[PDB]
């Protein structure tokens, strides 16, 4: 699973490399420009929208990086490697990684924001003071939610492929099609879905 | 933040090169209502001196 992470990693890389190469402010963009910049131009947007880019900028590069890694991961397991490669996320460690690193990080941005004695309190406090023995509750299911969300999803893909996989050939060939059509489409609907949330709980967290 | 810049730098030139050429016109025809109006106060001053040395003789 690691090399599996590796190989994501070193295409997520080289579009950054090819970016680097290839940008231009006063002329025509190319393909990977228009790519960084929707994306950026999206996830900006979404950050404006809720907490404003001048209180929370640090969130927009961890917001874009885990929308390409995850579902570049996602796009690469359609790739017909199937006889060694599988989805990453597949691995609880994957999406556990992930899940811890992102919680940590609103949470350790919302402490530094309001204060290590300040923050813990308003966030149990939350939005409605009756609710504060549900908000431990919502608090502490946000990461438990992300992380089982994605593992659980792309799980289900890899399974699935592997029970298609039972047909024989000619049967097989039409269930892996539709699977694999449908699934490009759910493992970016899910990798937006990872990247609108994390933007969503940074911007409660903050206030 | 540049591809902003060129919509902006677009748009405030387009704006400024409507109102340089309104300037143009304006400055050109406000010297010669000002040459006019010298012309005119320097025949009529022309007029006045004479009209004084025909008196005056």
């Amino acid at each position: 699973t690691i090399l599996a992470t590796a190989v994501t990693a070193v295409i997520v890389i080289a579009l950054a490399f090819y970016l680097r190469a290839k940008v231009t402010s006063t002329g025509v963009p190319s393909g990977v420009q228009l790519f960084w910049e929707a994306l950026t131009i999206q996830m900006r947007q979404q950050i404006e929208g809720s907490i404003g880019m001048k209180i929370a900028p640090f969130v927009l590069p961890l917001s874009v990086t885990i929308f390409v890694f995850i579902l570049i991961s996602n796009w690469l397991a359609v790739l017909p490697l199937q006889y060694l490669y599988k989805a990453p996320a597949s691995d609880i460690n994957f999406v556990l990684a992930l899940a811890l690193f992102v919680f940590v990080c609103y949470h350790a941005a919302g402490i530094w924001r309001r204060g290590i004695v300040g923050h813990p309190i308003k966030v149990v406090k939350g939005h409605v003071a009756f609710l504060a023995p549900i908000n431990i509750v919502e608090e502490l299911a946000k990461p438990i939610s992300l992380a089982l969300r994605l593992f659980g999803n792309i799980f289900a893909g890899g399974i699935l492929v592997a029970l298609i996989a039972m047909f024989p050939w000619y049967i097989q060939w039409f269930p892996n099609a539709v699977w694999k059509t449908f699934d490009l489409f759910v493992g970016l609907i899910q990798a937006f879905i990872f990247s609108l949330l994390t933007i969503l709980y940074f911007s409660q967290s903050m206030e | 933040a540049e591809r902003e810049a060129m919509l902006a730098k677009t748009a405030a030139d387009n704006r400024k090169s409507a109102e340089q050429v309104a300037a143009a016109q304006a400055d050109y025809e406000k010297e010669m209502a000002e040459a006019r109006a010298q012309a005119s106060a320097l025949r009529d001053e022309a007029r006045a001196a004479g009209r004084s040395v025909v008196d005056e003789k």
